[PDB]
């Protein structure tokens, strides 16, 4: 049967392409397809004959029939379109005995494709699991021809009868067809890999009564895991992957941590899935250490056995994701250290550093005003480099990483201006620590910084105007200033000492406590996401209101003030924009604390520390 | 039933249930009536949750 080439010729040509690593996959030669030996199916006038000489040419016939060879009488008609082999017993035969045939020769069809099966499941492209369950079909049928040969030794002393042989090949009528069932159902549809180890730990709860049945359907099964699991003892204990038909669950794309290895759902075999999650784990922790050396190995390796009711094949699979995803996690935390590095990420990206600013804001500030396009990257990356030099944060060892980026957005990304609205700062990582603060961490750390700068932007022009001022005179500016300064030194208490030093106390104990890398990554995406939302960031309407208060703000510092456009260094029209500026300040002030009150409580808790402005007008 | 004693807690929540919600405790419904008064005698479209959680932070 062509049809069967084209079958193996589509397994092979899949196969080759996804791996051509390994060359020249073993082919078998042709000559073993094409000849038809290698598999098992290919005078006196009856009529006359006395009854019980009728009987006694037919066992002796029917004797034959039940290997694959055919009779002098009974016979095997070619299969053409029906798969199964029926028979034409010949012609003329006393009708009674050619009813009894009939029960004992569905043995020889159901005898007749199970040879068929072994003589095709034994190509390599039909699988490394496919495979065993075809030469562990094929030792039951060296016990039946025994036993096909023990009859014959009684049938050569006249002491077997057709009614004698009904009774003896009994045991044959099923014992062989539980084998032609399994057959036509691996070969229906088709399977490979683990989609076998499922059929025969299906078709073995089914048959779960029977006990003749089921222990053969437990050497079928018991003998087919064999292949499997001596990969599953490898991924599980040490990185390496065998795989060379493509079978195993784990398969590993040529590429990291999103696709280089990926769970392949057909493929899992039924009674691994609950624990399929704890495999691909283990595995991916063992590789990332075995591609920058230290230690693979693992100190207690064991033979993970089939068995049914009394499950080892669930609990040596715990012993390797408890060792394995330790051995990573402890190898971070002591060696490419991540609870050192972060503290060197707070210390700037998170303005935990007072010095660091204070001295670089001055030093910078005449170019930070120059509009982009006219700004000097290399005197930018000079003077970061020194105001770091000079600061008490020069101590530190990571310090060297910091760099500096240039967002052409300013939080307006969030879905050509000045440069103090163009300043970011990006902390270059290594590939082993890079797993955990990834690009998608670093961005949102970027965010954090970039709207805590406005807010420190701003806290150095009203206290330059004060010291300006103190022509001193006028008191007008004395109190809408001073109002300014409560609600901006105010809201700097409650980010700095709320949303994140204890936050930031809590995921420094919880790291403490963590047990795999997928915990980790956890913790850590918990800080930056939790107090990202904390922060006024997280807002639909982005509390828009602190975005037009700092800037009526910026207008009151400079824009307006200019520090009196130096008229101490006039017709009260300044008193005017003062006013103005004032009641835009009281209608923004109010938008915010309401929407503080209508969307989730601390800085009008103490802003209002004595009742002050408790409702200057209600809504509604 | 030593479970659900102890990892989460049957009896600490169904006996301090006593005392919170059915007034068992007697002295703490003193006080929050003794703060809660001049809010409650208000109208009552004007109040809001957030108005009301603020007080049982006190006396507790």
């Amino acid at each position: 049967l062509q049809q069967s080439l084209e079958l193996k010729r589509k397994m092979l040509r899949d196969k080759q392409n996804k791996k051509n690593s390994g060359q020249h996959l073993p082919i078998f030669p042709a000559w073993v397809y094409e000849r038809p030996a290698l598999i098992g199916d290919f005078a006196l006038p009856i009529g006359t004959l006395p009854l019980a000489s009728q009987e006694s040419a037919v066992v002796e016939d029917l004797l034959y029939v039940l290997v694959g060879v055919d009779g002098r009488y009974v016979s095997a008609q070619p299969l053409a379109g029906r798969q199964s082999r029926t028979f034409l017993v010949d012609p003329n035969l006393d009708l009674s005995i050619r009813e009894l045939v009939h029960r004992i020769l569905p043995v020889a069809a159901s005898y007749s494709a199970v040879t068929r099966f072994i003589e095709e499941k034994s190509s390599f492209e039909y699988g490394q699991v496919n495979h065993a369950l075809a030469a562990a079909m094929r030792t039951l049928v060296k016990e039946h021809l025994i036993l096909v040969s023990q009859l014959e030794q009684l049938h050569r002393q006249g002491l077997l009868s057709l009614q004698k042989l009904w009774f003896y090949i009994q045991p044959a009528m099923r014992t062989m067809d539980i084998l032609a069932s399994l057959a036509t159902s691996v070969d229906k549809g088709e399977c490979l890999g683990g989609s076998t180890l499922s059929l025969l730990h299906d078709r073995s709860f089914s048959y779960t009564g029977d006990s003749q049945a089921q222990e053969l359907c437990l050497y079928l099964t018991k003998a087919a895991s064999a292949p499997y699991f001596e990969v599953l003892e490898k991924w599980i204990y040490r990185g390496i992957i065998h795989d060379p038909y493509s079978e195993f669950m784990v398969e590993e794309h040529e590429l990291y941590w999103d696709q280089r290895y990926t769970i392949v759902q057909q493929q899992i075999p039924s009674f691994l899935q609950k624990m399929a999650d704890k495999i691909l784990s283990t595995g991916k922790y063992l590789n990332v250490v075995r591609e920058c050396g230290h230690d693979v190995t693992c100190p207690v390796a064991k033979e993970i056995i089939y068995t049914l009711k009394e499950r080892a094949y669930v609990e040596q699979i715990e012993k390797a994701f408890n060792y394995a995803s330790k051995v990573l996690l402890d190898f971070l935390m002591e060696e490419k250290e991540l609870v050192a590095h972060l503290r060197s990420i707070k210390r700037y990206f998170l303005m935990d550093q007072g010095d660091f600013f204070v001295h670089f804001m001055d030093l910078a500030e005449e170019e930070l005003r120059k509009p982009v396009e006219d700004i000097t990257p290399p005197r930018l990356e000079a003077l970061l480099e020194l105001a770091l030099r000079m600061s008490t944060a020069n101590t530190d060892p990571f310090k060297d990483d910091l760099k500096i980026d240039l967002m052409p957005h300013d939080l307006i990304t969030q879905l050509a201006l000045s440069g103090l609205e163009a300043f970011s700062f990006d902390y270059i990582v290594k590939w082993p620590l890079s797993l955990i603060i990834n690009r998608k961490a670093l961005t949102r750390y970027q965010m954090l910084f970039r709207h805590m700068f406005y807010c420190k932007h701003v806290e150095r022009q009203l206290c330059s105007v004060w010291i300006s001022n103190k022509a001193q005179w006028f008191a007008g500016a004395f109190t809408l200033r001073q109002r300014m300064l409560n609600f901006v030194q105010n809201i700097q208490y409650y980010m700095m000492f709320e949303v994140m030093e204890p936050t930031w106390h809590i995921l420094e104990k919880n790291l403490k406590s963590a047990s795999n890398i997928d915990d980790v990554l956890g913790h850590h995406t918990g800080f930056l996401d939790t107090c990202l939302k904390d922060c006024m960031l997280t807002n639909p309407e982005l509390l828009k209101v602190f975005s037009k208060l700092m800037s009526v703000c910026v207008m009151f510092t400079n824009c307006m003030q200019k520090f009196t456009q130096s008229m101490k260094l006039l017709v009260s029209g300044f008193e005017a924009t003062i006013n103005k500026f004032d009641k835009n300040f009281s209608a923004h002030l109010l938008d915010l604390l309401a929407r503080l009150s209508i969307y989730s409580a601390s800085v009008i808790s103490r802003l209002d520390f004595n009742g002050f402005y408790t409702e200057r007008l209600e809504r509604l | 039933l030593d479970v659900l004693n102890k990892k989460y807690s049957l009896l600490d929540h169904m006996q301090a249930m006593r005392r919170y919600l059915l007034l068992g405790q007697g002295d703490f419904i003193r006080h929050l009536m003794d703060l809660l008064k001049p809010e409650l005698v208000r109208p009552a479209t004007t109040l809001y949750q957030h108005n009301l959680t603020g007080i049982l932070e006190t006396a507790v």
